[PDB]
């Protein structure tokens, strides 16, 4: 997350810490995600497409940090790691950037609701903010684009959905952007979201409720003039995560 | 605790052959993008070659392509660059790199990239 | 603490004229050679220009020589990239850069280099 | 320094750390030194000579640690800053790579012999130790060639001395060298000094004393094969050294 500020899990209970385990005991950091139910996180597909193998991954909700434990945090195993079988990126977009991980603790359990670990509403079908509204963006992602170093404490900022006729002109994306994704930017373009921070959501009230209309997939650099951050639209895939989370 | 070293760099006759290994360690690079650079003495690093996480393209520069090749070894987690009729242009110590966007994978993507360097090693192609 | 930030990047007609700041904070970049490189989309970096670090010479890319100017203000402490008739080609993402062997400097010192990088700035030129 | 072992500054009592303080900002690493007498460091030019302003250097014996204190440091402004006239880098080389710091603590005093801090013995005219040889190299350098961070806590390790015949062969140097430096390296290119260690020294037995036969200065890379570390030839400077520090 390029600006915004330092937060607690407390704030984004909805959020997991996705880790890799490589052969000989080194764990790396890969992408964030989103609780949808107790048993159910969603990600980017992007994130899992090089290595999709449930079995050396690792989910945690309730981490506010990135390499020391947090009071209350619950770990899991990947039960099934499912992909959007339409993903592509040959160019500089990713498309249907989605996929699902299944959840189970080490005795057994899905995860329990806590002031650190809670739910995020799904929108309804095609429901989406109206472009100019503030959403709430969150991860463990890179501060500078540059950086080789990763905030060891949670962090998140607030970004302006775009719209796609925005969003659409040459000099942003022109056709990279599709109607199945989102853009969401800083008018001042001082706050983005960054590598490492693929797979987390991007939040509205919508309204009353917060909704997890967008997750976090691509973008030209981080917090660039005329580029802004390109996010999934749930909103678009119901059918999809109906279908492989029953 | 993620790490690269290349070796089998060293002095060769123009129009030979040397083959550069990249050997991880701390994780396998299998399914990671893997590339070459080189840098030559008072001019800029150049990208080399790179193989796919899946292995499924390789990519070539203009100046070595048709004489260098790169392929994995997944038995020895090792990448190799093996390079064939080898000229005065191409001394340089050679680096490898292991998943950095735009590296034969995307450059838009927001995963985390591990971004590994690896050490160098000195090619010198000599006359004679 | 030392670092840089970009600014100026944004979108141009071709022919026409913008210049991009590099501002240092931590440290003053009035003696250290600093430089400018571009990323285009799916084409690996490139150097653009340096400056040494006395000031006394610059140096441009094959690509940019006769068009781009870089200098230094060390009352501002800011180094900026001076780009004239702008052409489609120039759109990239820019960085600037802080002492790094190699650049305006010698590649074979074994002194300590802050070796800096900034965040980059988008110039989009439209012909 | 690639690869040897960390040490405290005991086993190197004569090794200076030298910082660069930055008006209206940070301090930074720049160079080690030597204690050739106890108001003289000895260096290399090419640590100073983009910068050679003596009221923003910083001079510590007895420091065993890059950012924090060892029990027994001295801390010292410079007094007065020489670089060799001659300097020169316009290929490869680093010519006439030697430098001067007078040195004086905040109370008005040279340094304090202790168990920590102890000059280091200037050789003999033109008297070298044989090629062949083990000399030890010290500092704050990095501890591979492409690291970013560098070690907290002092490294050395054991290098070679290899002769001009071999260090001036086309694959290795070429003409690059000159006998007015010496080429030291690891039989199997495991070891070298590297970026951060320049002005550090080579300290070498000669005499039945331990010897400062050579400043860190320059080299391709960092333990490569075929790439000597270069060191000013301290033998070949003693009335530089001489008049200088009258
Ligand atoms: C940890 C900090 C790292 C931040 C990221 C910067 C990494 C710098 C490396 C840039 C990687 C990078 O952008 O790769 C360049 C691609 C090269 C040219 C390939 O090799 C031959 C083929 C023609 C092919 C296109
Ligand atoms: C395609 C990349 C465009 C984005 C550029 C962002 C700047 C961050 C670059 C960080 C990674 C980077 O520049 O490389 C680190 C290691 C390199 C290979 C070696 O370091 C000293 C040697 C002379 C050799 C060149
Ligand atoms: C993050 C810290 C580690 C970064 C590693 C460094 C990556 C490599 C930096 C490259 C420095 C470097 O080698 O400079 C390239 C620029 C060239 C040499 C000059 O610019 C335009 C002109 C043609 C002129 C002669």
């Amino acid at each position: 997350i390029i600006g915004g500020e330092f937060t607690t899990i407390e704030n984004q209970p909805w959020f997991a810490a996705i880790y890799r385990r490589h052969r000989g005991g080194s764990v790396t950091y890969v992408c964030g995600g989103s609780l949808i139910s107790p048993c159910w996180v969603i990600s980017a597909t992007h994130c899992f497409i090089d290595y999709p193998k449930k079995e050396d991954y690792i989910v945690y909700l309730g981490r506010s940090r990135l390499n020391s434990n947090t009071q209350g945090e619950m770990k899991f195993e990947v039960e099934n790691l499912i992909l959007h079988k339409d993903y592509s990126a040959d160019t500089l977009a990713h498309h249907n950037d989605i996929a699902l991980l299944k959840i189970r603790s080490k005795e057994g359990r899905c995860a329990q609701p806590s002031r650190t670990i809670q739910t995020i509403a799904l929108p309804s079908m095609y429901n989406d903010p109206q472009f100019g509204t503030s959403c709430e963006i969150t991860g463990f992602g890179k501060e500078q684009s540059t950086d080789y170093l990763y905030p060891e404490q949670l962090k998140m900022t607030v970004v302006k959905l775009i719209s796609h006729r925005e969003c659409q002109q040459p000099h942003y994306y022109g056709s990279e952007v599709t109607t199945k994704m989102l853009c969401a930017a800083d008018p001042q373009w001082k706050t983005d979201s960054c590598q490492g921070d693929s797979g987390g959501p991007l939040v509205c009230s919508l309204q009353g409720r917060m909704t997890l209309t967008g997750i976090v997939s691509w973008g030209r650099g981080c917090a660039l003039k005329d580029k802004p951050g390109v996010y999934t639209r749930v909103s678009h895939f119901l059918p999809w995560i109906r279908s492989h989370t029953k | 605790q993620v790490q690269l070293q290349e070796s089998g760099g060293g002095l060769v006759q123009a129009g030979g052959s040397l083959r550069l290994s990249c050997a991880a360690s701390g994780f396998t690079l299998d399914s990671y993008a893997i590339g070459w650079f080189r840098q030559a003495p008072g001019k800029e690093r150049e990208g080399v070659s790179c193989i796919s996480a899946s292995g499924g393209s390789t990519n070539y520069a203009d100046s070595v392509k048709g004489r260098f090749t790169i392929s994995r070894d997944n038995a020895k987690n090792t990448v190799y660059l093996q390079m064939n009729s080898l000229k005065s242009e191409d001394t340089a110590v050679y680096y490898c790199a292991a998943d950095h966007p735009g590296l034969c994978t995307s450059e838009s993507g927001r995963r985390r990239y591990l971004e590994v360097w690896g050490q160098g090693t000195q090619v010198t192609v000599s006359s004679a």
